[PDB]
């Protein structure tokens, strides 16, 4: 009970597990995503994450 | 052979009784079932419920 | 080509199978020295095919899998690479270590804690292997250390004899030097590389080289038994024979400047860099000369020869020249 | 087991109780028992030794610790830590030792300076420059597909 | 299988050697009988496997999230905007770290192909690496560990200030 | 958690109604059920934290040091006899219950989603380990350890209080999302800077950092093996994650009022190794070794990058298995020999013959062995640190060398060389002791194996 | 704070207490009150040196009961306080909507926050 | 037994406060701290200001 039966099992219990911290999600939605944005022309990693026609800077 | 030994056999109770718990704490917390703007879709297609 | 990376895979797997098998055996087989001899020869029998294939045509493959902690912008997998030096080096290192499999089976005869001594042998010939074969920085951080501390058990496999564990405490403190200096140079690369490959690192070749050169000289001396830091040397041969016949003879004692010969498309330019290089080599070669005479232990002789050779192989990298420096190594 | 007086606070004074008690609880000739003494460094009254005491002691006597030097009673100077074999070797050095330093710094400084010297002076043969054909190697440097033509031969001699 | 759309491996390029020897040739053979040992059991392990497998049918499907409005349309405390804003900009986060990732592949697998010339066929690899991470340094670097996503709205307000200010004395 | 909480108070009458020569199988059994139980809590993805509801949650930076406590409270459990095997029955239930409760608040500490529920549970934390060690700690200085281990953490951890009811009382309630999602940068006044002082000094003397340090090593040679593997690990790491969790609020002042901790952290760490390279008493070279790499820890968590964060964590989770081990090795040689000092019992190369092999894989893991979790802490936090500033590499090194250099040095004074020939009364090994040493490498080297799990939040 | 209907004597729980629902059967706080009460029976029976856990039962089911009933009146006095602050509290909002107006709440793109960077 | 009592406990009974030894633990003790704190408040302004004029190498100097 400290070794046959949890040590093991945490063993194949940890080695496997749904994606954490969304990692292979991550992988295929890039895959996707790049695939996407080299489909439609224009470059993969647009800057400027927030939109710059959505601001409304202090004026001087 | 429960009554042989009962001691041994307290924390699975006590395990479940407390998910059980957290079950029911979680049927008490059942605000906002569908009305978010990333998982919202209608209850489809029995029984009015997606989560318990 | 299939039959390459299957049979490169399968030299380094052939170096898994006794210290498993020792340490799931339960049962005293009299013959493991005998099992550790054949195994290592058909070790080396298997290596020397496709490095005649790689001399037979090239095509020089990395392969690189089991990912973890791809965390940032960078990845790291188990990853090593079949070039020209992780090619050539290994079955030299195979057919002398199986030597000295032999010799350490008739020089350690009398001694019932044989197995214990032919498990450190071979774990220490993994690490060195491990170290040679590596591309990603890491690894050979990994076998770096590795192949200090298999050092420090066989220098005080002895134990009692005073001198040998105080012998054992020096080379481990200079390896800690080496480590110093290659943390150093890992740093800089991270930094300013996003990784620390090889591959990425040759293909953007930096303007600033002060600094990861400087973190290599120290690492070289560390490792490589230079001036400031020779000393651990008699030290070292105060452990047992073989110990110190694989110790310093291609094991432990190249891989100071075995890193200045991978880093060489690094140490292209620089010429302040290759001035700091066989400056230190020839400074190294000069001690050990007016050190090597008048000297009373044969040991003490042979590895202060082998470390002004070292001093030659510094100054043919001050040169630019990697690949006699290799073939010296062999030789 | 342990006597409260075999604990040791207090220093030196006076000149014959306190070296009388030292004598009787620190196994020891009364005047080869000297304190250090209390300069306010703490150290209780605790002994001065010989300060050397480990690669003395010949191992030909054949006392009860070998590897530790002990005899069961010694008072085991207050660094003795620094002082096993491992450590720190109290030997008489069979040369010197400030004479030792002044050949090594005397030495180095000699080598460093002869490196100084090459390398304000360097070494070359009679040995030109390699021409590197295609505009000193170009299109196979870090860029410069189109941008700059720099138009630089050789001419056969 | 994956796409080579997306992993751009170029085209095949082997010669057909020429001897000229009459020794001849250990390494033919030994690849011949290596193959009449090995690559065909593993076939058809493979194969009796493969039909274990396709026997019956499982599926993974690519989990995929709609677009949660805007950041910039939530409010000043009203938490519940906020959240999904900032769990959707540290989803496009953690793609952008992978998409770094792919695109430094490509690079290692430019740098391992293409030889000791380095520099051939690798200008524009590099060149699109350099520009994707130009767009990285610029936008999520120096902001550290508490991002939320408030941080990098700041750092992007503060930066098209900075370039307000530098057009508006060129101008 | 409740369901990870309420069998821990079901197991409390455990102890109570179970028998003579029955008590110690019981507990045995079901801590470590306990430990499959919390080894199924790890489920936590992608964009947020893993609530459980409204009175708890867990980040990814608790989830590992909870599974690491209830693993290592079996471990205790069982190491915690043959100095009170042959007591009451009465006193002996009281003991592993208090072991219990202890577990309790340290679980309740660790989850919690208030810092004034966080604070209540971590002074609750506090206060059976006094008992435990001031009871048990078999030499005549205890009452000294116990009582500037209480007034230490006491008069450190007051401030503390008035600061979080401040942040209480003037920017909402402490949900740590709303800690979070509404915290605006508090500028440089001089309150403000007080406010930054109490909590990081709070948390400084659990820690401790340098000028705090000499409330440690009484507490750990003066106390028993179950209150110093829980002092050291659980105690030391949950400062730790006390300090991951609040630095989160005082952003913009924390650059220009952090350069003097990091100093004195950073110095501290190196005259910590240096002073822990000449003692005797060998109980206490790994509790200062325990300060070497919290100072470290301290310089990690005091610089702000995510690569500091994950080396952080690596480093506390590493360093506590090691030095639980290691804490535990030394009592297996203060239980053969009744002396605590090192250069005595010299030898054990020829008897013990296996027992050398776990002082050796414990010095090779203090000495951070390359695949081992511990290099992977060090070496993130070297890395941070060297984009933090271009010459502290020579103090992170200069540790390394002189860490290696003390580690090393205990594995080769005690149990290398030569047996002194007066001893001759130690037995070989029993099968609990080397059972204890398969209960602490085995999760190391599987983490080492799997090592992204116990990487941060910011992963 | 002070009554709020004191003149109008003490009044342990009004008759307005009965408009709110009263705290359930097997409601948590109750629940620990009455094992309060059980861990007081066990010191009662261990204060004395009579056998724990025995022969008590008669006081064991007696202070348990007192308990459990004082603290049912207690949760319906605390009820009772706490509904009667939040009512004072918006009569007061509804009473004078002049001296507590609302903020305008700018948005996220145009609220100008600072930056100060980690480095 | 002696030496240990002697080396550990014994240390701080019996103690004076004075002129050499406060000297000599101010000398060693915010000496060398005040001294690598100085150091750090030069590296960092010089890093600062650097970086304040952006005439950095951070083309890509990601991994901070
Ligand atoms: C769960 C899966 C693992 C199950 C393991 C079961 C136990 C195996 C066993 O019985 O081994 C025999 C062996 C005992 O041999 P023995 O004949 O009884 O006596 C040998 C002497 O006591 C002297 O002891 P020693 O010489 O065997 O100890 C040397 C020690 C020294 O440690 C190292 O050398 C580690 C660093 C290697 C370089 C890494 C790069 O361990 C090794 O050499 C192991 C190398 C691999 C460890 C890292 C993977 O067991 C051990 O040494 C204890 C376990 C050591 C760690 C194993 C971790 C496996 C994962
Ligand atoms: C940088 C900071 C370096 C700090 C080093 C601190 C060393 C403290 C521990 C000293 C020690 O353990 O000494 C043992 C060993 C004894 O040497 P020795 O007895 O002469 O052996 C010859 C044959 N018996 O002596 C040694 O191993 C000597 C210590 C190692 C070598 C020191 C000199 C080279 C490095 C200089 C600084 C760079």
């Amino acid at each position: 009970f400290g070794f046959s039966i949890v040590l093991v099992l945490g063993s194949t219990f940890v080695a496997y597990l749904p994606d954490y911290r969304m990692q292979e999600w991550a992988r295929r939605e890039a895959e996707r995503l790049v695939k996407y944005r080299e489909a439609h022309g224009l470059p993969l990693m647009e800057s400027n994450c927030f939109d710059p026609s959505k601001i409304q800077l202090p004026e001087d | 052979v429960v009554r042989d030994h009962w001691i041994h056999v307290l924390v699975p109770v006590g395990f479940v009784f407390g998910y059980y718990l957290d079950r029911k704490n979680d049927e008490k917390l059942a605000a906002f079932r569908n009305k978010s703007l990333l998982y919202k879709r209608e209850l489809k297609p029995n029984e009015e419920v997606t989560w318990k | 080509m299939n039959l390459f990376s299957s049979l490169t895979l399968v030299t380094l797997i052939l170096l898994t199978m006794p210290i498993a098998a020792i340490n799931f055996n339960t049962h005293k087989f009299t013959n493991y020295p005998l099992y550790v001899k054949t195994t290592i020869s058909c070790a080396f029998i298997t290596s020397m095919i496709p490095t005649m294939m790689f001399i037979h045509t090239g095509q020089e493959m990395i392969i690189s899998n089991w990912h973890w902690l791809t965390i940032q912008t960078l990845k790291l997998s188990l990853s090593f690479k079949m070039d020209f030096f992780s090619m050539m080096f290994v079955p030299v290192a195979l057919f002398v270590t199986w030597s000295i499999m032999e010799f350490s089976m008739w020089y350690m005869h009398s001694d019932p804690n044989i197995n214990q001594f032919f498990k450190y042998l071979l774990l220490f010939l993994i690490t060195m292997l491990i170290l040679v074969t590596a591309n990603n920085l890491f690894q050979l951080f990994i076998g770096w250390e590795g192949v200090g501390i298999m050092s420090f058990l066989l220098i005080g496999w002895w134990y009692g004899r005073t001198d040998a564990n105080t012998a054992a405490l020096q080379a481990i403190l200079y390896n800690r030097i080496g480590d110093i200096g290659f943390i150093l140079a890992m740093a800089w690369f991270l930094i300013n590389l996003n990784t620390w490959d090889l591959q990425q690192i040759f293909m953007l070749n930096p303007n600033d080289s002060n600094l990861p050169l400087m973190g290599l000289i120290l690492a070289a001396t560390g490792k490589s038994a230079q001036f400031g830091l020779h000393p651990w040397l008699p030290s070292a041969m105060e452990g047992p024979t073989p110990v110190s016949a694989l110790l310093h003879s291609s094991t432990m004692v190249v891989a100071g400047i075995f890193l200045l010969i991978r880093f060489y498309p690094l140490t292209e330019n620089n010429k302040f860099g290759q001035s700091i290089m066989l400056c230190l080599g020839a400074m190294t070669t000069l001690f050990t000369a007016m050190c090597a005479l008048t000297q009373n232990d044969i040991k003490k002789i042979i590895a202060f020869s082998t470390s002004s050779q070292l001093g030659l192989m510094m100054v043919t990298i001050g040169i630019n020249q990697p690949h006699l420096a290799f073939l010296h190594i062999c030789t | 087991s342990h006597i409260t007086k075999d604990m040791l606070p207090g220093p030196y004074p006076k000149t014959p109780e306190e070296r009388a008690a030292a004598a009787k609880k620190y196994n020891m000739r009364v005047e080869d028992y000297e304190p250090y003494p209390d300069d306010g460094m703490g150290y209780g009254d605790y002994p001065k030794l010989p300060d050397r005491s480990q690669q003395e002691r010949d191992p030909w006597y054949d006392w009860d610790h070998p590897d530790l030097r002990l005899n069961w009673g010694e008072p085991m100077h207050w660094d003795l830590d620094m002082y096993i074999r491992n450590r720190v070797d109290t030997s008489p050095t069979p040369v010197n030792w400030n004479l030792m330093c002044k050949h090594l710094f005397g030495f180095v400084a000699f080598m460093l300076f002869m490196f100084w010297v090459g390398e304000t002076y360097p070494t070359y043969q009679p040995v030109g420059p390699k021409q590197y054909p295609y505009n000193n190697l170009y299109l196979e440097r870090g860029g410069d597909p189109n941008k700059e033509p720099e138009p630089v031969v050789h001419y056969e001699i | 299988s994956w796409d080579k759309d997306v992993y751009p491996e170029p085209p095949r390029r082997t010669p057909a050697p020429s001897p000229q020897t009459s020794l001849p040739n250990p390494i033919t053979y030994l690849t011949k009988a290596f193959d009449l040992l090995v690559d065909r059991p593993v076939t058809l392990v493979r194969e009796f496997i493969e039909r274990q497998h396709a026997k019956n049918k499982y599926y993974y499907y690519h989990r995929e999230f709609r677009r949660v409005p805007d950041i910039t349309e939530c409010h000043e405390k009203d938490v519940l905007c906020m959240f999904e804003a900032e769990m959707q900009w540290k989803r496009d986060y953690k793609v952008d770290q992978e998409i770094v990732n792919i695109i430094q592949e490509r690079l290692k697998a430019c740098q391992q192909r293409e030889g000791e010339s380095h520099r051939q066929n690798c200008a524009k690899e590099l060149q699109q690496f350099t520009q994707v991470v130009k767009a990285y340094q610029d936008r999520y670097h120096d902001l550290g560990a508490h991002y939320s996503a408030r941080k990098c709205l700041a750092k992007q307000k503060q930066r098209m200030l900075a370039e307000r200010k530098a057009t508006k004395e060129a101008a | 958690m409740l369901k990870y909480i309420i069998p821990t108070m079901m197991l409390m009458p455990l102890t109570w109604l179970s028998k003579n020569s029955m008590i110690w199988i019981n507990t045995t059994l079901h801590s470590l059920l306990i430990s499959l139980t919390s080894l199924l809590l790890l489920n936590q993805f992608g964009d947020n934290s893993l609530n459980f509801s409204l009175t708890f949650f867990s980040d990814s930076l608790s989830t590992p040091l909870l599974i690491l406590t209830m693993w290592l409270l079996p471990l205790m459990l069982m190491a915690s006899q043959h100095h009170l095997s042959k007591e009451n029955l009465a006193r002996k239930k009281l003991f592993i219950s208090m072991l219990i409760l202890l577990q309790l608040f340290l679980i309740m500490t660790f989850t919690a989603t208030e810092l004034i529920f966080f604070y209540i549970m971590f002074e609750a934390t506090l206060v059976p380990t006094l008992i435990i060690i001031t009871r048990w700690g078999n030499q005549t200085e205890r009452l000294n350890a116990g009582l500037y281990f209480l007034f230490y953490t006491l008069a450190g951890s007051l401030p503390l209080l008035v600061a979080l009811i401040y942040i209480q009382n003037t920017m909402g309630s402490l949900n740590f999302l709303i800690l979070q999602y509404w915290v605006q940068p508090m500028p440089n006044s001089w309150s403000n800077t007080f406010m930054w002082l109490a909590c990081m000094m709070a948390f400084m003397v659990k820690m401790p950092l340098y000028g705090l340090h000499l409330w440690l090593p009484k507490a750990h040679v003066e106390a028993p093996i179950a209150g110093s593997m829980v002092l050291a690990a659980i105690l030391l790491k949950l400062g730790g994650y006390g300090m991951m969790r609040i630095t989160l609020l005082l952003n913009p002042i924390t650059d220009f009022m952090a350069y003097p901790f990091i100093m004195l952290s950073l110095w501290g760490m190196i005259m910590t190794s240096s002073i822990c390279l000449r003692q005797t008493d060998l109980k206490s070279l790994i509790a200062y070794s325990s300060v070497s790499h919290m100072a470290l820890v301290i310089v990690a968590i005091l610089i702000q990058t995510p690569w500091s964060y994950m080396g952080a964590t690596a480093l506390m989770i590493a360093h506590g298995l090691t030095s639980s081990m290691l804490f535990c090795l030394a009592n297996s040689n203060y239980e053969r020999v009744h002396s605590r000092t090192m250069i005595l019992a010299r030898g054990l190369q020829t008897l013990l013959p296996l027992m050398a092999a776990w002082w050796l894989l414990a010095s090779l893991t203090n000495l951070a062995l390359p695949p081992s979790i511990n290099l992977i802490g060090e070496l993130f936090v070297v890395m941070s640190t060297f984009s933090w500033s271009n010459i502290t590499i020579i103090l992170m090194g200069l540790n390394m060398v002189i860490t290696a250099l003390y580690s090393l040095y205990m594995l080769i004074t005690t149990q290398r060389g030569k047996h002194t020939h007066h001893i001759n009364n130690i037995l070989p090994s029993f099968t609990r002791e080397n059972a204890l040493m398969s209960l602490h490498m085995l999760p190391l080297l599987l983490l080492s194996l799997n090592p992204k799990i116990i990487l941060g939040p910011l992963y | 704070m002070t009554g709020r209907q004191a003149r109008a004597p003490l009044q342990f729980l009004p008759d307005e207490a009965r408009s709110l629902p009263p705290p359930k059967l097997t409601d948590p706080r109750l629940a620990y009150i009455g094992f309060l009460g059980y861990c007081s029976g066990l010191i009662d029976n261990a204060i004395r040196r009579r056998p724990v856990l025995s022969a008590g039962l008669h006081r064991q089911f007696l202070y348990i009961t007192s308990f459990v009933f004082v603290g049912y009146y207690l949760l319906k006095r605390q009820d009772y306080m706490y509904a009667v602050r939040d009512h004072d509290m918006f009569s007061y909002i509804k009473s004078h909507p002049e001296d507590f107006p609302e903020k305008d709440k700018k948005t996220y793109r145009e609220v100008f926050e600072e930056f100060h960077p980690v480095r | 037994i002696r030496w240990t009592c002697a080396r550990s406990a014994n240390v701080y009974p019996n103690f004076r406060p004075n002129t050499k030894t406060s000297l000599l633990g101010a000398l060693f003790g915010i000496g060398p701290l005040i001294f690598w704190y100085y150091v750090f408040k030069t590296d960092r302004d010089r890093k600062e200001k650097l970086i304040q004029e952006g005439k950095l190498d951070r083309t890509f100097n990601i991994s901070y």
